C-alpha cells in the first residue's frame, strides 16, 4: 500500500535494519505524500481547508512519532 | 631513592648466593623477603641522617622531596616516615648493620661509594650548579671505569640495566646534584 | 648534493620498499621524486636536527611495517564531535579482534 | 628582568601580529579628520571621496579600476606558483562557498521539516 | 646496428672496445635518442646512475639541454666519475621538477592524494613527528602586509585508525618493530654514519 | 562475613523462592487503564521480564539445574579469544576512559559483546523449553537490545562485594613554612598525587567490577569444576 | 579533623566522577541504565551517519549524470575534505571548473550550433 514516491525514497535508505533507525527517516518519507493539486482558486481553498482539517484531525489523533500507521516503514520495504 | 635501590639490587643480583644470603638475613630478622626489601627500603630514608649530608638552606626542600617520594612508594601507607624509621631501628637494631653485611650488596654499596663519594665533593658547597656539573663529569667518568672493570668478568642484559641505572643517577645528579649526593650519602 | 648520492639513496628505496603501493600505475624514479617533494613539504621542520634520508628512510619503513600492501588510514581527534562520531561509526572491534 | 618585559611589549606588538592596518584604523578612530594626517591636508579626499553624501560615480569607478586591476593579478597569479599554500582567510571563504553549493544541493531535495528535525537532533546529540 | 651493440653490452668485453669506438663515433654524430639508448647500455655495464638519469630522460623526451651527448664523449669508458657540474645540475633540477610536476597532476586530479599520503606516513610515526608544525603560507597581498595571516596549525592530537584496502591483516607491533629494525640495519648498512636509530629510539 | 554482594544475591533468592512471586499467582495487566486489560509491552519486554525473574518460577533444584548449564555455556563462550580481547582492550584503554564520559572503541564492541551474552543467556536458560521462537533474537531494534542487555549478568565476577579500603599517604603539615606555603604545597600534592591516586583507585574498582575471572582462577578458588 | 573532611569530600566527588565516566562498564546499577545510554548514544550518533549517508543516496538517485558527478565531489568533500588540512578547494573547485567547462561547451553548442 505504498507509492511510486515512497518506493523511490524507500531503496536509497540503506544500511537500517530496525524500524526504530527508520523513524528517524520520518518526514524524509512524508514526501510521499505529495498531494500533487493545482493553485486554483477552487483548489486554494480546498487545499486551506484540507490542510487545516489535517492539522486539527492530527491533534485528535494524537499519535508520537514512533508510531506511525500512516508513514509505511521496514515492512513494505 | 628508587633508582639508587634498583641499582643496589641489580649489582647484588650478579653476585651469587646473594638471594641466600638475603634468604638468612630476613630468617635472622623474622621477616620474609618481601618485608625485608620494605625494610630496607624505610632503613635507607632517615631524614635525620639526611639533615647531616646536605646544606641546611636546602634541607627542607630536600626533605619534602623524601617525604614526597617516600608518599608515592609502596611503603609509604606505614605511617609518619621518621617515626617507621625509628620503629625500624627499635625493632630491628642490627638490620642495617646487616644490611651492608650481605656479599652483593656490600660489593654494591662498596663500589657506589666508589664511583661517587670523593673527599673532593664540599657537601655544604654542593647547593651551587657548577659543582654538581663538574662533579657529574667525574662520576661519568667513574662509571665508565666500573663499567669496563664489570664487563672484564661475567662474560649481558643485567649490566645493560646496570649501565642505565647509573646514567639515571648521573642525569638526576645533574638536575638536583645537593639531593643527590645527600640521598647517597644516607644510604651509604 | 650529488646526483650519485641521490641516485644512490633511489636505489636503497626502490629496494627495500614498494613505492608502487605509494602510487598506483606510475614510474620508480617519479614516485621518489614526488615522496621526495612531499616529505620536503611537509616534514621540513625537522631538518634542523635529522637528516632528510634518515626522515624518509623512518617514515618508509614505518609505513612498510603497517602491511606491505595499500592500506587506508583515516584521522580522528575525538576530541571535536564530528570526529569522535565518525570515529566509531567507521570502526568496530570485530576487524581488530581480526587484525584488519 | 625589566629589561625582557619591555623587549616582549615591544616584541607583542610586531607587525606579524599587530596589524599596521589595525595601527592606521587606531590612528583613524583617535583622530579628527581635522587633525588626521593623511586626510585633512587633501580636501580631495575630505570633501570628493568622504565629504559626499552620495558619491555613486567615484565608488563605481573605483571599483571597476580595482576589480580589473585584481582580476588580472588574479589571472597571473593563477597562471603561476602552482604549490603554495594560501591564506587562511581566502581558504576559509572558498570552503564555506563550496559548502554552501553542497547545502543548497541537499536544500533542493529535503523539506524544511525534515531538515530541522534532523538538526534539532544533531544539536542534541552535540550537547 | 646499436640495437646489436646493445648486445654487446650483455655479451663479454670482447665487443667493448668497438663499443667505445662506436659511442665515439655517435657522439660525433650528435644522436638524440640512440645517444641516449647507448649512455643507458653503457653506464648500466658500470654503476648505474648515469644510465637511469638517461633512461629517465629518454623517458621524458628531453630533447632540450642535450648536455648528456657531452658527457657521452668522456673518455673514462664513455662515461666519466664527478659528472659534469652542468650535467649533475642539470639530472638533479630535472628530477626534482618532474617530482612536482606529478606531484601537482596528481593533486589536481586527485585532491585527497597528498593528504592521503601524509596520513599513511604519519600512522606509525612517532608521536613528536606527528606533533610537527603546519605549514605556513608564502603568498603575498593585504594580509602579510598590511593584515596579519593567521597560521594553519591545530591540535594534532589525533587518532589512526589504519584498515587494510585488500582485507589482509595487520602486522601487530612486535611485527612492526621487528620491521622497522629490520630496515634500520639494512640503512646502517648503506649509511654507516646516521642516526636513523634514534628516531627508532622515538626521540 | 555478612559479605554486601554475596548476602544480596542470597537476599534475591530467598524473595524470589518463597513462592510469594511465581507468575501464575499473578495475572499481569496494564493497571493505569480504566478497562482491565492484558500486559502489553513488548514480546521482547515479556521475554526480558520472565528471564529476569526465572528463578520465582522455578524450584530450587530445577534453577540450580537450568543456571548451571547456562553459567557453564557462559564461561565456555568466555574462554573463547574474542572475549578475551575484548577484555584486553577494555583493561587496556582504561586511564583514557577515565578522562570523559564518552566511551571509546575499545569499550562499544565490549557492549556488543553485552547484547549477544544477554541473547545466548536467554537461549541457554529456556533451551529446554518448547513454546518460544527464538528466532525472534535474531533481528533485535535498538529498544529490543536496550531491554535484553539489562538482563546481563557477568557470573565471571567475583560474587563478592568490591567495597574496599586503600591508604593515600599524607603529607604532613611543615611547622617550619608559613600557611600560603603550606596551603600551596597541599595544594599541589593533592593535585598531582591524590587525583592521579584517587582517579585511578575509583577506575580501578569500576574495571575490576567489570573484568572477569579467567577459568582458572576459578579453578584455584574452588569456584569451578 | 578539616583535612579528613576535605578528603571524605574528595572520595565522593572522585566515586561519582568515576561511576559518571565508567558505569557502562560494569553491571553495578541493576538493570545497567548507565550502559544502555552509552549504547543508545552511540546508536544515535551511528544512525545519524546513516542518514547523512542516506540523504545523499537519495539525492544522487534523483539527479542526472552531469550533477551526479558534481554531487559526489562536493558530498565527498562536504564529508572529508572540509574537516582535512591538507585537501585544497582550489583543487576542488579546479574540478568543478572543468565540469562547468564542459557544461559550458555544450551550452555553446545548444545556442549557436
Ligand atoms: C520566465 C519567468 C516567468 C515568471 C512567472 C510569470 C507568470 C505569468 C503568468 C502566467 C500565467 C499562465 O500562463 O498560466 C498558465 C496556466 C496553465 O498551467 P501551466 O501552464 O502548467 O502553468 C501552471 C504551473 O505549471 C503550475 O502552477 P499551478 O497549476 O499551481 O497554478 C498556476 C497559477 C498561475 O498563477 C500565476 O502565475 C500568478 C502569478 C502571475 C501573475 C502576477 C500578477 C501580479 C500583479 C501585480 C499588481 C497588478 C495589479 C493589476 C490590477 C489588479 C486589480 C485588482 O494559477 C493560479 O494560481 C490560479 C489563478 C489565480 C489568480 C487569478 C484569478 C482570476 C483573476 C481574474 C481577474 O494557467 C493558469 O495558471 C490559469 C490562471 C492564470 C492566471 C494569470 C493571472 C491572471
Ligand atoms: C501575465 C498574467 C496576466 C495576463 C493573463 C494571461 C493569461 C491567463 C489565462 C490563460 C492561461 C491558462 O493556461 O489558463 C488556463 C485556463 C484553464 O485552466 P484552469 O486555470 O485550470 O481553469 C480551470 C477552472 O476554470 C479554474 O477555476 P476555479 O476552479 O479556480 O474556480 C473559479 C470560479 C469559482 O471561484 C469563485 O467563485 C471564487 C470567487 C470569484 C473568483 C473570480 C476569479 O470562478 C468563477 O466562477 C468566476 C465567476 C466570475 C463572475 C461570473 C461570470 O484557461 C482558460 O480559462 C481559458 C480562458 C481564459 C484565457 C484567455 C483570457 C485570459 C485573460
Ligand atoms: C506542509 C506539510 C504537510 C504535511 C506533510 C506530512 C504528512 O502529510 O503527514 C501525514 C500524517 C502522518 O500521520 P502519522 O503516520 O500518524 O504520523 C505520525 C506522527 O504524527 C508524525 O507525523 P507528523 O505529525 O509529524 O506530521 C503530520 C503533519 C500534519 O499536519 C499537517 O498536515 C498540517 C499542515 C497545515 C498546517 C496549518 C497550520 C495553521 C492552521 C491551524 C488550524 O504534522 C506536521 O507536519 C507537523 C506540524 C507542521 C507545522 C505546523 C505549523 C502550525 O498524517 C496522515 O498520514 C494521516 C492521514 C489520514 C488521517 C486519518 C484519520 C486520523 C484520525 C482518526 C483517529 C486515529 C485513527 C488511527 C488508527 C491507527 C490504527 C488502526
Ligand atoms: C585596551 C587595550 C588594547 C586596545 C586594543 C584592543 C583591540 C581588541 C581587538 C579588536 C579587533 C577585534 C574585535 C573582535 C572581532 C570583531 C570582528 C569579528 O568578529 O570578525 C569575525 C569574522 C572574521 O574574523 P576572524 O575570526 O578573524 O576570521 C578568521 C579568518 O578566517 C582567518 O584569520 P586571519 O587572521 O587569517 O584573517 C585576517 C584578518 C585580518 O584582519 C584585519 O585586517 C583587521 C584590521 C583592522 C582591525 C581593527 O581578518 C580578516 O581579514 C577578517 C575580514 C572579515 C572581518 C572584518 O567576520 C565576521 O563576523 C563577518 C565580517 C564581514 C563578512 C566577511
Ligand atoms: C547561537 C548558537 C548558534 C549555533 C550555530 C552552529 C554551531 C553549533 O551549535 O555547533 C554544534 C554542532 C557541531 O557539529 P559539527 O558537525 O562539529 O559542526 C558543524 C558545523 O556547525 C556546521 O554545521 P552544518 O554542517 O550542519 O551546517 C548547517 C548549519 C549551518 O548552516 C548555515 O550556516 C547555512 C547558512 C549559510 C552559511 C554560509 C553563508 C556564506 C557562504 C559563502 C561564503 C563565501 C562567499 O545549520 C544550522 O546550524 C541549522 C540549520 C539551518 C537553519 C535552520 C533550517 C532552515 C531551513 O553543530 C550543530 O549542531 C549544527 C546544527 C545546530 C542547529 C540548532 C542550533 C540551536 C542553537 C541554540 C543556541 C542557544
Ligand atoms: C584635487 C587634487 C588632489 C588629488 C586628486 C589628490 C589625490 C590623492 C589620493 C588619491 C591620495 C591617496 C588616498 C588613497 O589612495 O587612499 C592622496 C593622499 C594625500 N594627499 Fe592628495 N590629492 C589632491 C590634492 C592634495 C593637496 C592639495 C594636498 C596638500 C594639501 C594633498 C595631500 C595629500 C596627503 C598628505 C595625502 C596622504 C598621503 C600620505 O600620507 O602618504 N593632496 N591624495
Ligand atoms: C568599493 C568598496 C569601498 C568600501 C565601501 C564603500 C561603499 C559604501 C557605500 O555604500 O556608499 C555610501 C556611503 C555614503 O555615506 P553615508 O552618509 O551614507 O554614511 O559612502 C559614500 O558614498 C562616500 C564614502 C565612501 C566612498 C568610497 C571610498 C572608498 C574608496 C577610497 C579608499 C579609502
Amino acid at each position: 500500500q505504498t507509492n511510486k514516491e515512497w518506493w523511490n525514497l524507500a531503496k536509497n535508505i540503506q544500511d537500517v535494519k530496525c524500524q526504530q533507525e527508520l523513524n528517524r527517516y520520518n518526514d524524509l518519507l512524508s514526501q510521499a505524500y505529495t498531494l500533487s493539486l493545482d493553485n486554483t482558486i477552487r483548489n486554494l481553498v480546498f487545499k486551506a481547508k484540507f490542510y487545516s482539517w489535517l492539522f486539527v484531525i492530527n491533534w485528535f489523533k494524537a499519535f508520537p512519532d514512533d508510531f506511525h500507521p500512516f508513514i509505511p516503514g521496514l515492512e513494505m520495504k | 631513592w628508587q633508582d639508587l635501590s634498583k641499582f643496589a639490587c641489580l649489582r647484588a643480583s650478579l653476585n651469587k648466593e646473594s638471594e641466600k644470603a638475603f634468604q638468612e638475613l630476613a630468617k635472622k630478622n623474622n621477616v620474609s623477603p618481601q618485608e625485608l626489601v620494605e625494610l630496607s627500603k624505610i632503613v635507607s630514608m632517615n631524614l635525620d641522617v639526611l639533615k647531616q649530608n646536605i646544606n641546611s638552606e636546602q634541607f627542607l626542600l630536600e626533605k619534602e622531596s623524601t617525604l614526597k617520594r617516600y608518599r608515592q612508594s609502596s611503603i609509604g601507607t606505614r605511617g609518619h616516615l621518621q617515626t617507621v624509621n625509628e620503629a625500624v631501628n627499635t625493632k630491628y637494631p642490627t638490620l642495617a648493620e646487616g644490611l651492608g653485611q650481605v656479599a652483593g650488596y656490600k660489593e654494591a654499596y662498596q663500589a657506589l661509594r666508589e664511583i661517587f663519594v670523593h673527599p673532593s665533593i664540599s657537601v655544604n658547597n654542593l647547593r651551587q650548579g657548577s659543582y654538581g656539573q663538574q662533579f657529574a663529569v667525574d662520576f661519568r667518568t667513574r662509571a665508565d671505569e666500573y663499567v669496563k672493570a664489570l664487563l672484564k668478568d661475567h662474560s649481558v642484559q643485567t649490566i645493560q640495566e646496570i649501565q642505565h641505572t647509573l646514567h639515571q643517577i648521573i642525569k638526576n645528579y645533574e638536575q638536583n646534584p645537593a639531593s643527590i649526593y645527600a640521598r647517597i650519602l644516607t644510604v651509604l | 648534493i650529488n646526483f650519485k648520492t641521490k641516485y644512490r639513496f633511489y636505489k636503497f628505496i626502490s629496494t627495500n620498499f614498494n613505492l608502487q603501493t605509494i602510487i598506483k600505475n606510475c614510474n620508480d624514479k617519479i614516485i621518489f621524486s614526488t615522496l621526495l617533494y612531499i616529505v620536503n613539504l611537509n616534514y621540513s621542520f625537522f631538518y634542523k636536527t635529522i637528516k632528510n634520508t634518515d626522515l624518509i628512510v623512518y617514515l618508509l619503513a614505518n609505513k612498510f611495517s603497517i602491511l606491505n600492501d595499500n592500506i587506508i588510514v583515516s584521522k580522528f581527534n575525538i576530541s571535536k564531535f564530528n570526529d569522535y562520531i565518525k570515529y566509531i561509526n567507521n570502526t568496530n572491534s570485530i576487524d581488530t579482534y581480526l587484525e584488519n | 628582568m625589566f629589561l625582557g618585559i619591555f623587549k616582549d611589549v615591544i616584541k607583542l606588538l610586531n607587525k606579524k601580529v599587530v596589524p599596521v592596518y589595525f595601527w592606521f584604523f587606531l590612528y583613524c578612530f583617535l583622530s579628527t579628520m581635522d587633525t588626521n594626517i593623511f586626510v585633512s591636508s587633501c580636501s580631495f579626499l575630505k570633501v570628493e571621496v568622504f565629504g559626499k553624501d552620495e558619491n555613486t560615480t567615484l565608488v563605481l569607478l573605483f571599483y571597476v579600476f580595482y576589480s580589473l586591476f585584481n582580476f588580472y593579478l588574479s589571472r597571473i597569479k593563477n597562471k603561476n606558483n602552482y604549490l603554495v599554500r594560501k591564506h587562511l582567510y581566502t581558504t576559509e571563504l572558498l570552503i564555506e562557498l563550496i559548502l554552501f553549493k553542497y547545502k543548497l544541493i541537499i536544500l533542493k531535495f529535503s523539506s524544511i521539516k525534515y531538515i530541522l528535525n534532523f538538526n534539532v537532533r544533531k544539536f542534541i546529540l552535540f550537547n | 646496428a646499436l640495437t646489436v651493440k646493445s648486445e654487446a653490452a650483455l655479451w663479454k668485453g670482447a665487443e667493448q672496445k668497438v663499443l667505445s669506438g662506436l659511442n665515439n663515433l655517435a657522439k660525433t654524430e650528435l644522436v638524440q635518442i640512440t645517444h641516449h639508448f647507448g649512455v643507458n647500455k653503457q653506464g648500466s655495464e658500470a654503476l648505474w646512475s648515469q644510465l637511469d638519469k638517461a633512461a629517465v630522460g629518454a623517458f621524458p623526451e628531453l630533447s632540450v639541454d642535450e648536455t648528456l651527448q657531452l658527457i657521452d664523449g668522456f673518455g673514462e669508458c664513455p662515461d666519466s666519475y664527478t659528472l659534469s657540474h652542468d650535467l649533475n645540475q642539470r639530472l638533479l633540477v630535472s628530477w626534482e621538477q618532474l617530482g612536482k610536476l606529478n606531484f601537482q597532476k596528481l593533486k589536481e586530479t586527485n585532491p585527497y592524494f597528498a593528504s592521503d599520503i601524509v596520513n599513511q606516513l604519519d600512522a606509525a610515526a612517532a608521536e613528536f613527528i606527528k606533533v610537527r608544525p603546519a605549514a605556513e603560507s608564502e603568498a603575498g597581498g593585504f594580509l602579510n602586509s598590511l593584515g596579519v595571516s593567521s597560521s594553519f596549525n591545530t591540535t594534532k592530537n589525533d587518532i589512526y585508525v589504519v584498515q587494510s584496502a585488500s582485507g589482509k591483516k595487520l602486522n601487530n607491533k612486535e611485527q612492526r618493530e621487528a620491521y622497522v629494525l629490520e630496515k634500520a640495519q639494512k640503512y646502517l648498512k648503506e649509511d654507516p654514519q646516521s642516526k636513523i636509530l634514534d628516531i627508532i629510539a622515538q626521540k | 562475613p555478612e559479605d554486601e554482594g554475596i548476602e544480596q544475591q542470597l537476599d534475591q533468592q530467598e524473595v524470589l523462592l518463597s513462592g510469594r512471586y511465581d507468575p501464575k499467582l499473578y495475572d499481569f495487566q496494564e493497571g493505569y487503564t480504566k478497562n482491565p486489560e492484558d500486559d502489553q509491552t513488548s514480546l521482547i519486554e515479556k521475554k526480558a521480564f520472565k528471564f529476569r525473574y526465572r528463578l520465582a518460577n522455578e524450584t530450587s533444584e530445577t534453577f540450580q539445574r537450568r543456571n548451571n548449564r547456562m553459567v557453564e555455556r557462559q564461561i565456555k563462550r568466555f574462554q573463547q579469544p574474542q572475549y578475551k580481547h575484548a577484555f584486553e582492550q577494555l583493561q587496556k584503554n582504561i586511564a583514557i576512559s577515565s578522562n570523559s564520559g564518552n566511551a571509546l572503541h575499545s569499550e562499544y564492541g565490549y557492549l556488543e559483546l553485552l547484547s549477544n551474552e544477554s541473547v545466548q543467556l536467554y537461549k541457554d536458560y529456556y533451551e529446554s523449553d518448547a513454546e518460544e521462537d527464538f528466532k525472534v533474537f535474531e533481528n533485535l531494534s535498538s529498544k529490543e537490545k536496550l531491554v535484553m542487555i539489562a538482563n546481563f549478568e557477568n557470573n565471571l565476577l567475583p560474587k563478592y562485594d568490591r567495597s574496599e579500603v586503600h591508604l593515600i599517604p599524607k603529607r604532613q603539615w611543615e611547622p617550619a613554612f608559613g600557611v600560603w606555603e603550606n596551603f600551596l604545597y597541599d595544594i599541589t600534592e593533592y593535585a598531582s598525587f591524590i587525583a592521579p591516586r584517587g582517579k585511578e583507585i575509583a577506575a580501578d574498582y569500576q574495571i575490576q567490577s567489570a573484568i572477569p575471572l579467567t577459568k582458572e582462577e576459578l579453578i584455584e578458588a574452588g569456584l569451578y569444576k | 579533623a578539616i583535612r579528613n573532611f576535605v578528603f571524605k569530600i574528595s572520595n565522593q566527588i572522585q566515586n561519582l566522577a568515576a561511576k559518571r565516566s565508567l558505569a557502562y562498564l560494569n553491571q553495578i546499577d541493576s538493570q545497567s541504565v548507565p550502559s544502555r545510554a552509552t549504547i543508545n548514544m552511540k546508536d544515535q550518533v551511528t544512525q545519524m551517519q546513516r542518514e547523512i549517508d542516506n540523504m545523499a543516496n537519495v539525492i544522487r538517485a534523483q539527479i542526472p549524470d552531469e550533477d551526479r558527478a558534481e554531487f559526489e565531489i562536493l558530498k565527498k568533500y562536504y564529508v572529508t575534505g572540509q574537516h582535512d588540512s591538507l585537501v585544497d578547494p582550489q583543487d576542488v573547485l579546479l574540478q568543478l571548473d572543468r565540469i562547468q567547462v564542459l557544461k559550458n561547451l555544450k551550452m555553446i553548442e545548444l545556442n549557436e550550433e
